[PDB]
């Protein structure tokens, strides 16, 4: 069982949280509430080659750059730098957090997202896009949201770091869920919700 | 860049991964969206809980049938649990290609947890193709234990 | 009278040994501070405590830099620390501004400010930039302050005068709340709602409803949120409000070429223009109105001492671009930005 610490970086409101929540639940998170400090989560995913843990630390946005954050990098193996297509302020910052970052962990592989893609005044456009080639970072436009390449940085991150251009994701061993018998006092007050169910619509998206 | 290139911080072997699915069955597989219901959250809203096929599986060494979706992309479970005898398919308000029901151990974190779901489909056609199957095989359950 | 201990990456988690003690020595010799710096270290709960009890013994406190205090401190922490710290504050008579910019609070940490923006009469100058707030917290924040408006009137207060709020996601959400707000303090001079995910239906609110009631407004900053046509429109109907206007930033607003058009026009009718610095930069601007911008700013904004128009959708090498350079020569004094980056 492998383990590769992921930094997860950038200003607040870009979507970080938001990112990292969809791939561990498959909701879309549309209240922002700000992470204090710093949040781990782990990810697991299956390869042709096993399965990978990433352990993402999805940091906090108003912490100004500095030697105070470096417990969040130190032994750091890989990381994430987010941005708001939106928000060229967001843009402008990246440089800023692509530096404090290799400042203590140095070579290693990273990748540049565009968030919100989905949205239509778009401001930074992909042409643009040039700092990666300066600083030898992949990037890709996403949408937590809409889902656009959501998979795409775990996935690219894994073939540096386990060495296979070819690497993909597969299957997931499907386990047999628990029994489920009981009904005595278990029973009733269940059809109670399923109809606080059947009533609350569902948000129509498709 | 063009690419990137750095040294692996591993070396992993091929290997070849079961699905846990192959003493399977499969009488229906189909697109759909499927969502999570609220929580303790006290603010009953349906969240996401991933899009792409759903299964009905039934197992050959004995009778056992149960649901199994799997998101796309990513392929990681987001449904696994056993079609009990006690289970329907109650609409959902409106729509006409949704339904919603409830599971007492839903399995897709490889953690027993009670799961109030609801699926939908692409037509209302092929919500009944589904619903109709899932009648079925509940029925076969339900004869099943005695 | 002043106590800092700015940049020292000090992780001050509880302030109990004889040294730890040491670094506050000055803020507990003098109780004449008028100023206590605090940004670029890490309070953790106790030593907030132990701060607190020293802070409000500072009955002269003019000042309180309390930016970038809380990095690494987690949602266990923040919230606790913070309300000891500000009410230390609430006990200081003379503490007109009060800066908490970046620091991770969002509505998890909303109580203790809240509390404190509500109650706080002798404030004049806020800083609550880079904070994570959200449209929840941030409506809420809009109505604390409305509070304060009601206390101050009843004490015979200075009225407010800065509100420095950006990087905070206030977006569409909160703008009912705070354009509130800007009726209750019609004596403001800065207001800085930089970067907030605000749009169109927003900003025009915004200003039609709220900062069109600031006619002592001098520095106006609405940076990289969305006009488009909507918001230019709002834009254009309400400057001749702003008649001491001197510091107007639109960049990253996307102004649009038809908005940007309609915003040169409105300059070109007021009159007694005192604006001293003008910042347009990627807003689609194009050749046309620059041209009439280029004559608007010849005949009548002689006190004009910095334009920026980069990122817009006309040549670095157009005529108007040395029309305009020609007329800050002549007068010896104004200033264009460098046009390397322009759009299409
Ligand atoms: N339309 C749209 N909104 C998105 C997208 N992804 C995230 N959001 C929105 O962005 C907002 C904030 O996201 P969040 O993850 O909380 O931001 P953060 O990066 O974690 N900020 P912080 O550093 O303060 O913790 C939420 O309102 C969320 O719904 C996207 O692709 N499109
Ligand atoms: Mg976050």
């Amino acid at each position: 069982q492998v383990q590769f610490k992921l930094v997860l970086v950038g200003d607040g409101g870009t979507g970080k949280t938001t990112f990292v929540k969809r791939h561990l639940t498959g909701e879309f998170e549309k209240k922002y509430v700000a992470t204090l400090g710093v949040e781990v989560h782990p990810l697991v995913f299956h390869t042709n080659r096993g399965p990978i843990k990433f352990n993402v630390w999805d940091t906090a946005g108003q912490e100004k750059f500095g030697g105070l954050r470096d417990g969040y990098y130190i032994q750091a193996q890989c990381a994430i730098i987010m941005f708001d297509v939106t928000s060229r302020v967001t843009y402008k910052n990246v440089p800023n957090w692509h530096r404090d970052l290799v400042r203590v962990c140095e070579n290693i592989p990273i990748v540049l997202c565009g968030n919100k893609v989905d949205i239509k005044d778009r401001k930074v456009k992909a042409k643009s896009i040039v700092f990666h080639r300066k600083k030898n970072l992949q990037y890709y436009d996403i949408s937590a949201k809409s889902n656009y390449n959501f998979e795409k940085p775990f996935l690219w991150l894994a073939r540096k770091l386990i060495g296979d251009p070819n690497l993909e994701f597969v299957a997931m061993p499907a386990l047999a869920p628990p029994e489920v018998v009981m009904d005595p006092a278990l029973a009733a007050q269940y059809e109670h919700d399923l109809e606080v169910a059947q009533t609350t619509a569902l948000p129509d998206e498709d | 860049n063009h690419d990137p290139q750095f040294e692996p911080i591993v070396s992993l072997p091929e290997q070849e991964i079961k699905t846990l699915e192959e003493d399977e069955e499969e009488l229906f597989k189909m697109r759909a969206k499927l969502f999570r219901f609220a929580s303790e959250n006290d603010l009953p809203e349906w969240k996401e809980r991933g899009t792409g096929d759903v299964k009905l599986l039934k197992h050959k060494e004995k009778g056992a049938i149960r649901l199994l979706m799997r998101r796309d992309k990513t392929l990681k479970i987001c449904a696994n649990h056993y079609i009990t005898p006690m289970m329907e398919l109650k609409p959902n308000a409106g729509s006409d290609r949704a339904w919603v029901w409830n599971t007492h151990a839903d399995f897709a974190d490889e953690c027993p947890k009670p799961e109030l779901l609801a699926i939908r489909f692409l037509n209302a056609e092929n919500a009944q193709k589904f619903k109709t199957k899932f009648e079925e095989c509940r029925k076969e359950i339900e004869e099943r234990e005695k | 009278a002043r106590f800092s201990i700015e940049g020292k990456s000090l992780k001050l988690d509880a302030i109990t040994t004889e040294d730890e003690k040491s670094v506050f020595a000055v803020l507990l010799e003098d109780d004449s501070v008028k100023e206590i710096v605090l940004s670029g270290n890490t309070i953790g709960t106790e030593a907030a405590r132990w701060l607190s009890e020293n802070i409000a013994s500072k009955k002269d406190l003019e000042i309180a830099e309390f930016s970038d205090i809380f990095t690494g401190r987690v949602k266990d922490e923040i919230p606790e620390a913070l309300r000891l710290l500000l009410q230390a504050l609430l006990k200081c008579p003379k503490l007109h501004t009060v800066r908490l910019s970046d620091n991770a609070f969002g509505p998890t940490a909303q109580e203790p400010l809240i509390d404190f923006l509500s109650k706080h009469t002798p404030l004049e100058h806020l800083y609550l930039h880079n904070n994570g707030l959200g449209p929840q917290a941030g409506a809420k924040i809009a109505r604390a302050l409305q509070e304060l408006a009601v206390n101050k009137k009843a004490k015979n207060a200075p009225p407010l005068r800065s509100i420095i709020c950006g990087r905070n996601r206030l977006e569409n959400g909160s703008m009912k709340e705070w354009a509130k707000t800007f009726q209750s303090h019609r004596l403001l001079h800065t207001v800085k709602m930089v970067q907030n995910g605000i749009r169109p239906e927003g900003i025009e609110h915004l200003l039609l409803e709220g900062l069109a009631y600031c006619q002592e407004l001098k520095v106006l900053d609405l940076q990289d949120n969305t006009f488009t046509h909507l918001g230019s429109s709002a834009l254009a109907i309400a400057l001749k409000s702003w008649p001491n206007l001197r510091e107007l930033g639109l960049n990253d607003c996307l102004l649009s070429a038809r908005g940007a058009a309609a915003v040169v026009d409105a300059f070109s009718k007021l009159e007694n223009i005192g604006l001293q610095t003008l910042r347009l930069q990627y807003n689609e601007i194009e050749l046309d109105a620059v041209r009439t911008l280029k004559t608007v700013i010849d005949e009548k904004m002689p006190d004009l001492l910095f334009l920026e128009l980069n990122g817009n959708r006309f040549s670095e090498e157009d005529d108007v671009v040395d029309e305009i350079r020609e007329v800050f020569s002549t007068r010896g004094r104004g200033e264009l930005d460098e046009l390397d980056d322009m759009e299409e």
